[PDB]
RNA sequence: GGGAGUAGCAGCAUAGCCGGGUGAGAAUCCCGGCCGCCGUAGGGGCCAGGGUUCCACGGCAAUGUUCGUCAGCCGUGGGUUA
RNA sequence: AGCCGAGGGAACUCGGCAAAUUGGCCCCGUAACUUCGGGAGAAGGGGUGCCUGCGGGUGUGUAACCCGCAGGUCGCAGUGAC
RNA sequence: CCCGAAAACAGGCGGCCACCGAGGGCCCGGGAAGAAGACCCGGUUGAUGGGGCGGGGAUGUAAGCGGGAAGGGAAACCGACCCGUUCAGUCUGCCGCUCCCAACAGCCCGAGUGCUACCGGG
């Protein structure tokens, strides 16, 4: 899969879970979507999201999260388990 | 008292999900032309044309507006011949012969294909079938067919079907079949331009629905709307008989029903995705493609009006079993315009 | 098979579409879409909108 | 006992998320930040009535409409000066 | 519990129940009848934003609060939401 | 025309396994299907979802920069709005190309015994 050291740009589509959820619960769902998307695509078993990504998502409230996030993903190996660290771009 | 007709038809009951997605043809017409009595394809989209009216009735000889459904039809592969005999009640299968070299993707539907089965054995089995058909124990002959979606890029898992042949005799039918097995059929070899067709398919799914939408029940008065019973019916029945009858409108599955439609005129059969008007060659695929269906590549039919089903669904056409006495002619009507503009 | 011309945004639109509006004085108008018709009867000026042709006809008069 | 592992734990103020910790154990306990409700009252003060409910340390059998390492709950020791 | 609905406009119903219409301020103009106090906000009509400016009242006031007018311009809509 | 092998004479044909293993389910990526179940297409013999590149569509010409503007002020300068850069910018629950990321790793159900009374070969 993606090599540990090298940092990759991913674009997370949040437009997908919109209309799956009530309007007032879209940002809390978008967070979990980011987590799962990044885990699946990095083949990671743990994920660590930044306060900057969170504050980006909640920039406008609980009703209008961005339709596409653009994140940088860098991976670490510790005890034979992959761990992603997510930042903005 | 006051009278009105009942709400809905009892002729399409039980209104239940279809046993299969591939439709089923129960009856076949009386044709003399020895030919296959049908074809199959995949539905692409709708558009409109303008044509000079050929059909009887005022509006004949004028320029009118005609909506049109495009049906994509790659060739079929004929892989089987199947005989039927007469039993105590009705027909019953008697023998089958298959072709030996079949595509690698047919095992996506028929997992258990034969192992040795070379041409030697194929020809021997054919001979047995012929020596049986020349005896007299035979009642009719049919062909076994499969589709080839790999050509248009739609899918790989194919569809398998059984079609009939025209004529009062069986040895002419066997000659036709023996000539056709192992090869491909194109729609121009079978269907004519101007025929009336019956279309057969499975309709779109709507889900579980209530009686207002599923049977045409009238919404109730605004006081009942404020009481909690607007989209409900009033009565499940009387006191005696002391049970609910099957004729009382209830909720349940709406859509995904096996339907048929009569007398849809075939207007044009095209080749390689283009329509050659009298003057010049033209394309049918609109700007930006069809919504929910891409570009048309192989072959296609223009059908007058509407047909049952969603876009990428499998359709089956046959020549009309219930035609009128005043038929329109069999020839491509004069077309003056075809819409290629964006349909999305 | 005549291609008709919108009286709001000036473009040619295809057979089997659009609208004709008739006034009680016999004058006629053609409309390609719901938008052009609504803007007309609402009172908007197509001469300020860069997606019409009245815009170029005015660009001249500048 | 069956009803039944069902109804109800919606409606009048729809609120939580990221990071860190403590711990056998954390949707719900603590710290930070983001996002939000009230805002001539859901803020601030004080009668009657209640009577220790106040405070700190230690706990989780039971109570708390869920969990709970929390608590107006349980244990020990304190606290009201004209 | 709420938002919009083409064309018709109470044909619905015991019944125009429910919903919708109107809506602030300035100016003009306002009936029958009357216990001459009222009716009366009767009714009916026009206007209303932003910008650039000019004047008036009280006041020592290029402090403060109020009152009139012209011109330019944007929009389907200027008590633009409440 | 619609339903229909639970039609108790509980059917007919073709083919594959049994006398390790034919087939099937879970699982993964999605919807043309959907209250749970079921159904359909795909799973590296690969364009199923995302991305990037382009096509088509919806609104209606972005910010910044430059010039003008009723009128005001000694002058510098204010100034609602207008023109140009600009069929622009933003968006796409639509199509196409392209293996750049992910459809991996696997796990379970599974027919398989016989007798007299026999039918037609041995
Ligand atoms: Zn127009």
């Amino acid at each position: 899969p993606i090599k540990p050291g090298e940092e990759v740009i991913f674009v997370v589509p949040i437009n997908k879970i919109k209309k799956r959820v009530p309007r007032w619960k879209r940002a809390p769902r978008a967070a979990r979507f980011v987590r799962e998307w990044i885990a699946r695509h990095a083949k990671a078993d743990e994920v660590i999201i930044g306060t900057d990504v969170n504050e980006k998502i909640w920039e406008r409230g609980a009703e209008k999260p961005p339709g596409k996030l653009r994140v940088k993903v860098v991976v670490e190996e510790s005890e034979g388990k992959r761990i992603a660290r997510v930042s903005l771009a | 008292k006051i009278h009105r007709p009942r709400r809905g038809s009892l002729a399409y009951s039980p209104r239940k999900r279809a046993k299969s997605i591939v439709p089923r043809i129960r009856s076949w017409p009386k044709d003399s032309e020895v030919r296959m009595l049908g074809f199959a394809g995949y539905k692409a989209g709708m558009t409109h044309i303008l044509m000079i009216d050929d059909s009887p009735g005022l509006t004949k000889g004028k320029e009118i507006f005609v909506p049109v459904t495009i049906v994509e039809v790659p060739p079929l592969f004929v892989y089987g011949i199947r005989a039927y005999k007469q039993g105590y009640l009705g027909l019953e299968t008697a023998t089958e012969v298959w072709f030996h070299d079949l595509h690698k993707n047919v095992a996506r539907r028929i997992k258990t294909l034969p192992k040795n089965y070379n041409e030697e054995a194929f020809q021997a089995k054919l001979g047995q079938l012929e020596d049986l058909v020349n005896d007299g124990e035979i009642a009719d002959v049919r062909l076994l067919v499969h589709t080839q979606p790999w050509l248009i890029g739609l899918k790989k898992k194919p569809e398998v079907m059984e079609y009939a042949i025209g004529g009062d005799d069986v040895k002419a039918k066997f000659d036709y079949a023996k000539e056709k097995i192992g090869k491909e059929l194109r729609a121009g070899e079978v269907l004519h331009e101007g025929e009336l067709l019956d279309v057969i398919a499975v309709t779109k799914g709507k889900g579980t629905q209530g009686p207002v939408k599923r049977w045409g029940v009238k919404v109730q008065f605004h006081k009942a709307q404020r009481a909690g019973k607007g989209r409900h019916i009033g009565n499940l029945g009387p006191w005696h008989p002391a049970r609910v009858m099957w004729t009382v409108p209830q909720a349940g599955q709406m859509g995904f029903h096996h339907r048929t439609e009569f007398n849809k005129r075939l207007i044009a059969i095209g080749e390689n995705g283009k329509l050659v008007l009298d003057g010049n060659e033209i394309e049918i695929t609109p700007k930006g493609g069809f919504p929910h269906y891409g570009i048309v590549r192989s072959d296609f039919l223009m059908i007058e009006g509407t047909i049952p089903g969603s876009f990428k669904r499998i359709i089956r056409v046959r020549p009309a079993i219930r035609p009128p006495k005043k038929k329109p002619p069999v020839e491509r009507p004069q077309i003056t315009y075809v819409s290629r503009e964006s349909k999305q | 098979a005549r291609w008709n011309v919108c009286s709001y945004c000036g473009r040619e639109f295809e057979p089997g579409t659009g609208k004709m509006f008739v006034r009680n004085d016999g004058r006629v108008l053609f409309f390609c879409s719901s938008k052009c018709e609504k803007y007309y009867f609402m009172g908007r000026n197509p001469r300020k909108l860069k997606w019409t042709k009245a815009f170029q006809e005015a660009r001249l008069q500048r």
